[PDB]
RNA sequence: UAUGCCAGCUGGUGGAUUGCUCGGCUCAGGCGCUGAUGAAGGACGUGCCAAGCUGCGAUAAGCUGUGGGGAGC
RNA sequence: CGUGGAAGUCUGUUAGAGUUGGUGUCCUACAAUACCCUCUCGUGAUCUAUGUGUAGGGGUGAAAGGCCCAUCGAGUCCGGCA
RNA sequence: GUCGGGUGAGAACCCCGACGGCCUAAUGGAUAAGGGUUCCUCAGCACUGCUGAUCAGCUGAGGGUUAGCCGGUCCUAAGUC
RNA sequence: UAGGGAAACGUGAUUCAACCUGGGGCCCAUGAAAAGACGAGCAUGAUGUCCGUACCGAGAACCGACACAGGUGUCCAUGGCGGCGAAAGCCAAGGCCUGUCGGGAGCAACCAACGUUAGGGAAUUCGGCAAGUUAGUCCCGUACCUUCGGAAGAAGGGAUGCC
RNA sequence: CUGUCCCAACGUUGGGCCCGGUGAACUGUACAUUCCAGUGCGGAGUCUGGAGACACCCAGGGGGAAGCGAAGACCCUAUGGA
């Protein structure tokens, strides 16, 4: 008994792959009379012809482990692969620092701290790179 | 890359088709003009003295 | 000159469309086009033809699916024939 | 590959030089199908 | 009816990566040694094939516990694990 | 006497030999142009069942007429 | 010090292209030029598909007398031809 | 691959389940060229299949390719007639 | 109050292919054309013929005489862990057990791939051929020479997990 | 740095060996169980003389058949070719 042409329309008619369906052993020869794509949906609702669960790549190890990183540990010197520019990038950390610190020279301005002289000073500075962080650039604005 | 069997993969090109005047798989569909009875070359048929022996 | 229809085709697929669809399906010939399978179909069955689509099959010959309007019933007209 | 209208009306022919001899000219004969092709060893035209 | 212990330390002789074929060869041939009748005679249930096939095919246990019978009149065993 | 050697015997394998000839080869006489009124060639069709060939062309192994012929096809 | 992001630049079995050594495997082959490890290039004079052009004493040739359908110090077929 | 089981005159290799593995730019998906019916069903094992076959891209006979809006068709390119 | 779903038939977020839109730089290289569309409305009705449409698309549907370990273009480059990575390794979705003959012998010699070999350490050989050693990332440090670009990852030294 | 060597050992997988099935080819003047000498166109299983030699079969590594494979590319010759 060959149930491989109902095998090719259990995947289709379940939409799903062809290693996934099942057939119930003790009824191939109700199977065997299956000849139409109906004779198919019927013997499914018969319980004769279902279809095994997908698999998921079980993330329940990997969550555990995005805890501890983003706490910073097992980012030893051990477990670094890629250079430090590949571990993140120079230009974009540029970019961050930067408009980090022209978005709070811009919040100064339009407070009153400073004023359109004492602005341009810092914003040229901070164009310059004198200032590591927005740490430094406060550490200069109090004297 | 060696000349033989390995270069024999290039080969999915169509060059001599079905004639429409005679019907040998000579119409060079690229050329437009028959190998055998020299269609889309000649208004005659590509005959030719040597196609048989001398005396023949 | 040259006919139509030539004959009708009657397959399983062939009441499939005939039963549910109210289709009739010929073979006709290639010269043919779907407005002169149309017209052709009328005048030799005293039917109403809404839509024809034609394919040319492997033999050569063109097959026509002919679908029929409500007034008329598919089934109905290969009895006689 | 594309075929045309031509192309697909000779590729149906050949097709249908593919079937045997009928049973009865075995019979009127009293006892070969000689352009019996295979679509793997054989190769057509174009 | 009675309980054997298979040893399986002959299937160390067949190819690593192939021990669990042989396992299941060793284990009617065992049994038909025993239960005197013939290695088609003797029918090995699903269970022995699991419990042979557990640790991939090449990781086969060295011993198994079996639980065989004897019956029919050709004369047939029945055999499952424990 | 196992493996085996030479000759024969029955039976194969093989298709020579002999017999036969729907084909060839050569000679001789007769005859001798076709095509835009679309040839020659080709393709695709054409049969109750039709694959090859022959014929035929959507009127498709055939339609008309005159003569021959004749109970068969 | 920074910003910038250049290059017949760099590492790279990324896709891809090439083919140094083993003078390994094979050598009535898987294959009338193959297998495997190694090795090279990999933003450029780069690699590739399809279309198209150049024809035999002629093309094409970063030139090896290389390539022009397993045919090249003058392609192939048929004829000259016995 | 293995143990069960199915069909069968016949089963290591046809089919069901289980257990066990292989493939992750491919051994998955869609296609161009080229192939040309090899697609689908039924019936088969003289042929073909690196063994066997109840299977098959094999053999035999049916069935199958439906578009105003997907290609073609139109345009022009190197270039060709 | 389409559809689909056995059911629920979500809401927010970050990084964001595609797709949109800018800024910049390079050239002794300057990066197609044409048909068509836009310019330039709306209602109702009608018409829209013809050709392709099956399947393969490869360790069996193609080319290589073969069900050939060869060759042959395109799109999926964002499935999970991983890690710089379209890298390795492992795993989904999906496909397969047809890179299609099997059974048996602790299974010898001998051969192909290959592992580990005490002490010595190139004595082997034409020649370290073969195999091997080093190896990622971080920090310290880096000679001669140099066309000032480089040499240079020179060399050398230290570090490296888990909680 | 190391099995490259001194110097070889054990192990691993696919073969190899036995059983089923499938099932080729290279080569064949004839005879042929050889060996030691000799002789011969001076490089003999086959001639002469001796020696040896019961037949068949399995595995083997290849000493011999001036082994198989290719009308020597070297060399000379031809009133040869390019
Ligand atoms: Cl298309
Ligand atoms: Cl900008
Ligand atoms: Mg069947
Ligand atoms: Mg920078
Ligand atoms: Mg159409
Ligand atoms: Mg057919
Ligand atoms: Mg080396
Ligand atoms: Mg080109
Ligand atoms: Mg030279
Ligand atoms: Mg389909
Ligand atoms: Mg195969
Ligand atoms: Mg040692
Ligand atoms: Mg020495
Ligand atoms: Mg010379
Ligand atoms: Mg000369
Ligand atoms: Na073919
Ligand atoms: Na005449
Ligand atoms: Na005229
Ligand atoms: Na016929
Ligand atoms: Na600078
Ligand atoms: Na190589
Ligand atoms: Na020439
Ligand atoms: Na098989
Ligand atoms: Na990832
Ligand atoms: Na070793
Ligand atoms: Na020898
Ligand atoms: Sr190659
Ligand atoms: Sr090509
Ligand atoms: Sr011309
Ligand atoms: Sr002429
Ligand atoms: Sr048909
Ligand atoms: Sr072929
Ligand atoms: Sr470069
Ligand atoms: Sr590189
Ligand atoms: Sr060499
Ligand atoms: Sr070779
Ligand atoms: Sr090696
Ligand atoms: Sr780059
Ligand atoms: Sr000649
Ligand atoms: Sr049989
Ligand atoms: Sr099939
Ligand atoms: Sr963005
Ligand atoms: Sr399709
Ligand atoms: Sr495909
Ligand atoms: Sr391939
Ligand atoms: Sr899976
Ligand atoms: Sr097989
Ligand atoms: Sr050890
Ligand atoms: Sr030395
Ligand atoms: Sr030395
Ligand atoms: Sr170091
Ligand atoms: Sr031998």
């Amino acid at each position: 008994t060959d149930l491989s042409a109902q095998k090719r329309l259990a995947a289709d008619v379940l939409d799903v792959g062809k290693n996934r369906v099942w057939f119930n052993p003790e009824r191939q020869g109700d199977i065997a009379d299956a000849i139409t794509r109906e004779d198919v949906r019927e013997l499914v609702d018969e319980g004769a012809i279902q279809a095994k669960d997908k698999k998921g790549n079980s993330r329940g190890r990997a969550r555990e482990r995005q805890k501890k990183r983003a706490y910073g540990h097992q980012k030893g010197a051990g477990s670094r692969k890629g250079k430090a520019g590949a571990r993140q990038n120079s230009k974009e950390d540029w970019e961050s620092r930067i408009r980090a610190q022209r978005t709070k020279l811009r919040e100064l301005r339009d407070e009153g701290t400073l004023s359109s002289s004492q602005y341009r000073d810092l914003y040229d500075k901070a164009g310059g790179g004198e200032f590591d962080s927005v740490a430094d650039l406060e550490r200069y604005i109090d004297a | 890359t060696g000349a033989g069997t390995p270069s024999q993969g290039k080969k999915n090109t169509t060059t001599h088709t079905k004639c429409r005047r005679c019907g040998e798989k000579s119409y060079h569909t690229k050329k437009k003009v028959c190998s055998s009875c020299g269609f889309g070359k000649s208004a005659k048929r590509r005959d030719y003295e040597w196609q048989s022996k001398a005396g023949e | 000159s040259w006919d139509v229809i030539k004959h009708p085709h009657v397959t399983e697929k062939a009441m499939n469309d005939m039963d549910f669809q109210n289709k009739l399906q010929f073979a006709v010939d290639d010269r043919a086009s779907k407005g002169e399978v149309a017209d052709a179909v009328e005048e030799q069955y005293d039917v109403t033809v809404e839509q024809v689509n034609t394919q040319n099959t492997m033999d050569g010959e063109k097959k026509a699916v002919v679908r029929l309007s409500e007034d008329d019933d598919a089934q109905e007209v290969a009895s006689r024939i | 590959g594309k075929k045309s209208k031509a192309t697909k009306k000779r590729l149906a022919k050949l097709d249908n030089q593919n079937s045997r001899v009928p049973a009865w000219v075995m019979l009127k004969t009293d006892r070969r199908n000689h352009k019996r092709r295979h679509w793997r060893r054989n190769d057509t035209d174009e | 009816e009675r309980v054997v212990t298979i040893p399986l330390r002959d299937a160390r002789a067949e190819p690593n990566h192939k021990r669990a074929d042989k396992a299941m060869i060793l284990i009617r041939e065992h049994l038909a040694k025993h239960f005197s009748v013939d290695e088609d005679a003797v029918r090995l249930d699903p269970s022995i094939n699991e419990a042979a096939w557990a640790r991939g095919r090449a990781n086969t246990p060295s011993k198994i516990r079996v639980r065989a019978a004897r019956f029919e009149e050709e004369g047939e065993a029945i055999v499952e694990a424990e």
